[PDB]
């Protein structure tokens, strides 16, 4: 499983002051962590 | 213009036309509007 | 280089196997462990 | 067998809340190949018409291409369009009051599938 | 003029052999933009109906959206759909016997053109 | 939920000038997933029919799939097609004289939206 993010044109990225590589890496690490944890919880709380 | 063709074979000079196509504006992908590089040719045949 | 080099794409992917421990008998004989969650008991309550 | 084809296609989806007014739903580029326009009414209207059509970015060039009364609640344009300076898909509702028979507000969804003016050469 | 549009589109084609049963034809993601569903009957049926509709991956949430009797042998859904947990396009044939009038088995083909939930921003 | 879908789609647009003859409008590959054929008449014809259909690259395998008289000036094929050796979309006009009622020549535009035979695997 995974995600991805696509940026805007580099001119806009440097114009609205987003460093898309770093922000995307951080936010996707976050999303991945909650995805693994939800996997664990969903398997754990499956049929009892 | 005297063409330096010494092979006396029928010659064909080519020219590259100016791009008259609109581009893409802002975040829009290049793919949304590709331009067409047009080449124009003319052939010169000998006469005896 | 997703548009032509203008934009970018940051993707994150994980391959992971997760399962609630539930051991099946390697033969036909009945053991108190067969279709039973190894170490899990459910607790259900009206949330509000 | 060799030709030039449009290889890039977009879908634009826009909602408005079905009461009198004019809404600018979809923006199209010059040379866009509009191949599907679909309008949908989510809810139970009691009275009114929705007219979708084309208009300029600025000037008052509105002209309905699909009219929807209350009853059928869904429609699709019967015609295909190449965008020639009419770069706004717009929708107007001239008659409409509050939701009616439901208590929940009535929605209208417009989906526009169009191909970009760019072409590429392919032989089969 | 600036908007977000769906730039990714897929077509799923699936065949079944037109006799009583339920078939899970097309799988759709959440947020998919289903813009065309078409059903076709290849052959000469003698008796029966085909109902295509939406149902859950697991639970029994079937609801017909297009019904086809024997005669017309082709149909298209009149409505457009955003996938909200009903992630199976399914087709059921309640009445059908052997091919009939042909000796060669009767086919049904379903084509689903849908746009992926992903969006991109474009200004024209 | 896992399937194979066609992820590549093209639109071919071709014009002809609406007088008697046969025109080879769109070329399709084997296995192409033809999902929309639309024909449009730009102008005011006075007499004649346009028949669009499929034919071979070489041999005389023409068979009309959509016939358009003068009055309605627009049409769409009601059926979906997988290209099996009939790799030419063609249009013939058997009856037609000069423009009529306008002084400006009558155009016909055919747009063919089709999906390429390539497939990819996706699970949702």
């Amino acid at each position: 499983f995974g995600n991805s993010l696509r940026s805007k044109i580099k001119a806009y990225s440097e114009l609205e002051r987003i460093d898309f590589i770093k922000e995307s890496v951080d936010s996707l690490t976050t999303w991945m962590n909650e995805e693994r944890d939800k996997r664990i919880v969903a398997s754990l709380t499956n049929d009892f | 213009r005297l063409f330096s063709v010494a092979s006396q074979q029928p010659f064909r000079p080519r020219i590259k036309a100016q791009l008259t196509g609109s581009g893409v504006s802002g975040n829009t992908d290049f793919e949304a509007n590709y331009d067409n590089l047009e080449i124009l040719s003319q052939t010169i045949y000998p006469d005896a | 280089t997703v548009d032509a080099g203008r934009k970018s794409l940051v993707g994150v992917d994980c391959l992971l196997g997760v399962s609630k421990a539930r051991y099946q008998s390697t033969d036909g004989v009945v053991t108190p462990y067969d279709n039973q969650d190894y170490a899990v008991i459910g607790l259900v309550s009206n949330m509000e | 067998m060799k030709q030039k084809v449009h290889s890039v296609s977009y879908l634009a989806k826009a909602e408005f809340e079905y009461k009198n007014g004019v809404y600018d739903l979809v923006a199209l580029p010059t040379g866009a190949e509009v191949i599907k326009i679909s309008l949908e009414v989510v809810g139970l209207p009691t009275a009114g018409h929705v007219s979708v059509g084309f208009k300029d970015e600025s000037k008052k060039n509105y002209s309905s291409i699909l009219t929807l009364p209350v009853n059928e609640t869904s429609g699709v344009v019967t015609k295909d369009y190449t965008v020639k300076s009419d770069k706004i898909v717009a929708a107007e509702v001239k008659d409409a009051l509050a939701e009616g028979s439901d208590g929940r507000p009535v929605k209208c969804v417009l989906r526009a599938l169009y191909f970009l003016p760019s072409v590429i050469e392919v032989e089969y």
